[PDB]
């Protein structure tokens, strides 16, 4: 994330830090964000998984402000680390045009939550597409600029405005490569954006207004990171609902979504 | 079953 600002501790607890495990040298490598469903599962971007295919390739960290870049040694209460059970990618997912970018982990053992730990909300089957205009947040331990040579240690977060899909699709911006089932945010100036590192995380925006958040959007992709008039290209969550139902159990679904 | 209940919800701690 860049031009953001250091979360608090505990701010969002449903962040999960998605890591590369060099298994030659026991060592990881915070590389994609993701959110915490319920305890055995949480939601994340499919084209994370193009190269590290295996469940092996990874470990996931839970409740953490700090991650360490290339830390051979396990986390520390409250953080919770665990093992991949499986990756599932949507069926239509396509690399080249980055068309349905989402996926589930399955996480080994369940997760505990608590203090710093907790699952998000997903948006009701009556939501719909999110409506501009809003201001929502991005968080992840994404690049802070563009060129960096690494992800963040400490969790970053963001403002971002909810942009159009008309005004993100149109000749002068993404021209043509924006879909109905994306959800695009930022500012047409850029300066605020997500970046690198940060693919997999949420795009939140506050109900309406209790006091929770519903991640309404997953971070997919951009062209650089904090240009002008390309904005962060999320996937929206709304439109897979009955694919993670599918995946997880209605009963699952429902337990995260608000009173009706 | 500490992960059901409110989603959402942040500072969890206060
Ligand atoms: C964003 O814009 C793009 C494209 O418009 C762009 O043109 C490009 C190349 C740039 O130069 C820019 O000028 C401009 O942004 C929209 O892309 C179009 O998407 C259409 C909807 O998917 C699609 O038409 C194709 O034809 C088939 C549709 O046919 C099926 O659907 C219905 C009708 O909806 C029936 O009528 C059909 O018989 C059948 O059931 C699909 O198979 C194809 O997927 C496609 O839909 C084009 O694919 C596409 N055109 C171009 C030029 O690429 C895009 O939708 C805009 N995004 C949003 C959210 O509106
Ligand atoms: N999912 C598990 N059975 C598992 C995953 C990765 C791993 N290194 C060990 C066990
Ligand atoms: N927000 C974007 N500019 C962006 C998002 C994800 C990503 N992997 C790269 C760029």
């Amino acid at each position: 994330i860049i031009g953001g600002q250091d979360a608090a501790h505990g701010a969002w607890p449903w962040m999960v830090s998605l890591q590369i495990f060099t298994y030659h040298n026991n060592r990881r490598y915070h590389v994609c964000g993701g959110s915490l469903l319920n305890s055995q599962w949480l939601l994340t971007a499919a084209h994370c998984f193009r190269i590290k295919k295996k469940v092996t390739d990874w470990r996931l960290i839970f409740g953490a402000k700090e991650v360490e870049w290339g830390t051979n040694k396990p986390v520390k209460p409250p953080l919770q680390e665990r093992y991949v059970e499986k990756i599932i990618i949507h069926e239509k997912y396509s690399a080249s045009s980055e068309a349905n970018d989402i996926a589930l982990m399955k996480i080994t053992p369940p997760v505990t939550c608590g203090h710093f730990i907790g699952p998000g909300c997903l948006p009701q089957f009556r939501a719909g597409p999110p409506r501009v205009p809003q201001t929502c947040w991005v968080a992840g331990w994404g690049f802070l600029q563009e060129n960096a040579r690494r992800t963040s240690p400490m969790l970053q977060e963001a403002r971002v405005d909810l942009i159009d899909l008309g005004l993100c699709n149109s000749t002068r911006w993404y021209n043509g490569r924006i879909r109905s089932t994306n959800v695009c945010a930022g500012y047409p100036e850029g300066k605020i954006d997500t970046c690198q590192g940060d693919s997999g995380g949420p795009l939140m925006c506050k109900d309406s207004a209790e006091n929770s958040y519903v991640v309404v959007g997953i971070t997919s992709w951009g062209v650089g990171c904090a240009r002008a008039k390309r904005p962060g290209v999320y996937t929206s969550t709304w439109s897979y609902l009955n694919w993670i139902a599918s995946k997880i159990g209605s009963t699952a679904v429902h337990m995260i979504q608000l009173p009706t | 079953t500490t992960c059901d209940g409110p989603c959402g919800v942040r500072f969890r701690q206060n």
